[PDB]
């Protein structure tokens, strides 16, 4: 039930080479595997939460 | 009674606090020990976050 | 359906650290750097 | 805007329906003249009600509208109404439909006595009513009561005389005082929709 | 923790007997519509609605508080069931 | 030995950034004044946000537009970054219209100009359009406070309109610094510096002023220690229905109804006046 969708990473008239990225698949960023997000994390207890 | 229960000359840890809970159960009964548990929880957490 | 992150949802990293979202605090309650930048996630050190 | 005196007509049957009207003040009756010469009250137009509805669908008025009191009416051009105005017209026409149907039911419910009591109690809730030391009263003739109770003048006069002898009402100078509201309420049985 | 739970456990030789007494008393209160209560108008348990203070709908709370008062008598073979039920229906109809 | 009113210095860069210094202050008061203002500035400052979006021939958020590179979700995402300034204080909502086509990259400038509406970030990208690509849309921007999710407001100007997550707060960031200072004889005194980053819609000084005003107004709450509906009055049924549907529903309004008002009502006559009077006899 997850959504698989491709988004174009190129623009009209762009020069591409052999094996160059055209569209990104699902869970990917610029051809790199994107399984999540990069967040600013602090390591510390908080009110027992 | 509280003053009697606590071991003041020692840092509080799992065993001392467990002993505290048990003694509190024996002396003060269920309800008061429950309240003490909630208090220990609250202040424990509160200090745990700011402790660094 | 568009699913926003909410309380009870499960998060994990690549090192085997996993946990459920129990609280979503407003930005003003969040611990922050001196320059005003608030953190995103707060992880308990007791898990390490 | 135009003011009309009692017994004056706003429009007549068979005349061009170029103008839609809204009653601002007073009480208006919509009536028809029958072949036998009998005059019949078809419906009551109260302040705020739209009448001369024939202007919205036909070319001429089908019935005659007569002012029962000093009346203030506002003329309106049908083709120049906006959404809100049409909404008001729809709502008011629906209300007048409900009231004219209730009046229909009233005309065929109970004996002459009951119909007269019910019509008096109805008029008590119209601009035709007022009050003084003697009590609440309505300014209406026996003929009009006959026109609005499916009967003739003589019988109405007889029943009203009975009610006067019984102490329920009192009458003089086209003016009727309702002395016993409870008794009249019991005589009418069910009330007639005034709004 | 339930108020005076230790004292309630004090009143009985077995916790389960406390539970039975409370439950049955709650049944009495529900059946007779609370008008057989031993409580006083100022002792009545309250609940905060949007309107304001109202009578607590929960019969178990009532029964426990009533028991805490001491005005209730509990035991075995105190009175035949039919006689009890009928006297209660006489004092507090339905 | 009582401290006097501190000097207040203001340093502003445009409408996006500001620094506000108060010194000298008594020890510890730096965070005492600095921190609560920060919380209010981040939470309670009123602002503007896109509350709705309608794109022509687009039925929902998960749709895709022919001729356009970005999907609808990404477009709405870009619209979330739009900063809109209302010059008129009485203006609580505006609908922006945008029409563009051909091989062009649509920016915020392309929005049709509206009176008393200023776009602070006209360089913001919205969508890339191709040959034969057509973008015609109307976005509804409202004034509000805090953060209201799409599910919460559910605002739709029309049927195919897509509700958008509304981030109202114009304040982007708040930091405060407390530094040492001395007033000749007394040392360890506090110097407070408040740095505020905003989106440009509201000015840092304005935001600060609103925050302080909020805090003061809330501080006033420590002051005090510690007209019925006719439908319920129990009046006659005819009275209930008539009076109610006659645009009034209370004894206050019944009181407002003068002699040439109450008696003017089509339903009301004398039988009603009786009951009414009785009611005025029961309450007075």
């Amino acid at each position: 039930g997850t959504a698989l969708d491709q988004r174009p990473r190129v623009v009209v008239g762009q020069r591409v080479r052999k094996g160059d990225l055209l569209a990104d698949g699902p869970a990917s960023e610029n051809g790199f595997l994107a399984l999540g997000q990069n967040v600013l994390v602090a390591i510390m207890p908080f009110d027992g939460y | 009674v509280a003053w009697e229960l606590i071991q003041l000359d020692v840092p509080q840890e799992k065993n001392s606090l467990k002993d505290l809970v048990y003694q509190a159960f024996l002396r003060l009964g269920m309800e008061k020990t429950a309240r003490l548990l909630d208090a220990l929880k609250y202040y424990g957490f509160t200090f745990s976050t700011t402790s660094g | 359906q568009k699913r926003k992150l909410q309380v009870g949802d499960k998060l994990a990293n690549r090192h085997g650290n996993k946990g459920v979202v129990a609280k979503i605090l407003p930005v003003e309650d969040m611990p922050h750097l001196p320059d005003g930048t608030p953190v995103d996630v707060i992880l308990n050190p007791l898990g390490v | 805007m135009k003011r009309f005196a009692r017994k004056e007509t706003i429009y007549l049957r068979g005349e061009e329906a170029r103008t839609l009207y809204r009653l601002e003040e007073g009480l208006v009756r919509v009536v028809e003249l029958l072949p036998d010469g009998r005059l019949i009250t078809l419906r009551h137009v109260l302040p705020g009600d739209y009448f001369g509805e024939e202007a919205l669908e036909g070319k001429a008025y089908r019935y005659t509208a007569e002012a029962m009191t000093e009346a203030v009416v506002q003329g309106l051009e049908p083709r120049a109404m906006d959404h809100e105005a049409l909404h008001r017209v729809a709502r008011n026409l629906a209300r007048q439909m409900r009231r004219v149907q209730a009046y229909e039911a009233h005309l065929q419910t109970g004996e002459l006595r009951a119909r007269i009591a019910r019509y008096l109690l109805f008029l008590a809730d119209t601009p035709l009513s007022a009050r003084d030391r003697q009590g609440i009263y309505v300014t209406v003739s026996h003929e009009e009561i006959a026109d609005a109770t499916a009967s003739i003048r003589e019988s109405v006069s007889k029943v009203l005389a009975d009610l006067r002898r019984e102490g329920l009402i009192a009458t003089a100078y086209r003016r009727v005082y309702l002395l016993d509201l409870a008794a009249l309420e019991r005589e009418a049985g069910s009330a007639l929709e005034a709004a | 923790a339930e108020p005076g739970i230790d004292k309630l456990f004090g009143m009985v030789d077995s916790k389960y007997r406390l539970t039975v007494v409370v439950a049955k008393r709650a049944q009495q209160l529900l059946r007779h519509g609370f008008k057989n209560t031993v409580l006083e108008p100022e002792e009545r348990p309250k609940m905060q609605t949007l309107e304001g203070l109202f009578d607590d709908p929960n019969a178990v709370t009532w029964a426990m508080k009533e028991l805490l008062t001491g005005r209730l008598v509990f035991g075995e073979n105190l009175v035949p069931e039919d006689r009890l039920q009928k006297e209660m229906e006489r004092l507090y109809p339905v | 030995s009582k401290l006097k009113a501190p000097v207040f210095t203001v340093r502003t860069q445009g409408r996006e950034y500001g620094e506000f210094v108060l010194e000298p202050l008594e020890r510890g008061f730096g965070v005492t004044l600095g921190n609560p203002l920060r919380r209010i500035l981040l939470s309670s400052i009123p602002g503007t946000a896109v509350t709705s979006v309608y794109i022509e021939d687009v039925l929902h958020e998960f749709s895709t537009i022919p001729g356009v590179k970005e999907d609808v979700v990404e477009i709405i995402l870009n619209l979330k970054e739009l900063v809109v300034r209302f010059l008129n204080p009485s203006l609580q909502t505006v609908t922006l219209l945008l029409k563009a086509e051909g091989p062009k990259e649509v920016k915020a400038r392309d929005f049709l100009p509206v009176a008393d509406v200023e776009i602070m970030n006209p360089d913001l990208h919205i969508a890339t359009l191709e040959e034969g690509g057509r973008l015609n849309m109307e976005v509804r921007v409202d004034r509000g406070v805090g953060y209201v999710p799409a599910e919460k407001h559910g605002i739709k100007d029309r049927i195919n309109a897509i509700p958008v997550d509304a981030v109202f707060s114009p304040v982007r960031r708040v930091a405060f610094q407390v530094e040492d200072t001395r007033l000749g004889q007394r040392t360890d005194l506090d110097k407070l510096t408040l740095r505020i980053w905003t989106d440009g819609s509201v000015t840092p000084l304005e935001a600060l002023n609103q925050a302080v005003e909020i805090l003061r107004e809330h501080l006033t709450y420590f002051s005090n220690p510690q007209d019925l509906p006719l439908e319920e009055l129990g009046l006659s049924t005819r009275v209930l229905h008539s009076l109610k549907e006659e645009g009034i529903e209370s004894v206050r309004a019944l009181l407002a109804l003068n002699l040439k008002d109450l008696k003017n009502i089509p339903g009301i006559g004398e039988r009603s006046l009786e009951e009414i009077k009785e009611a005025l006899e029961k309450k007075g």
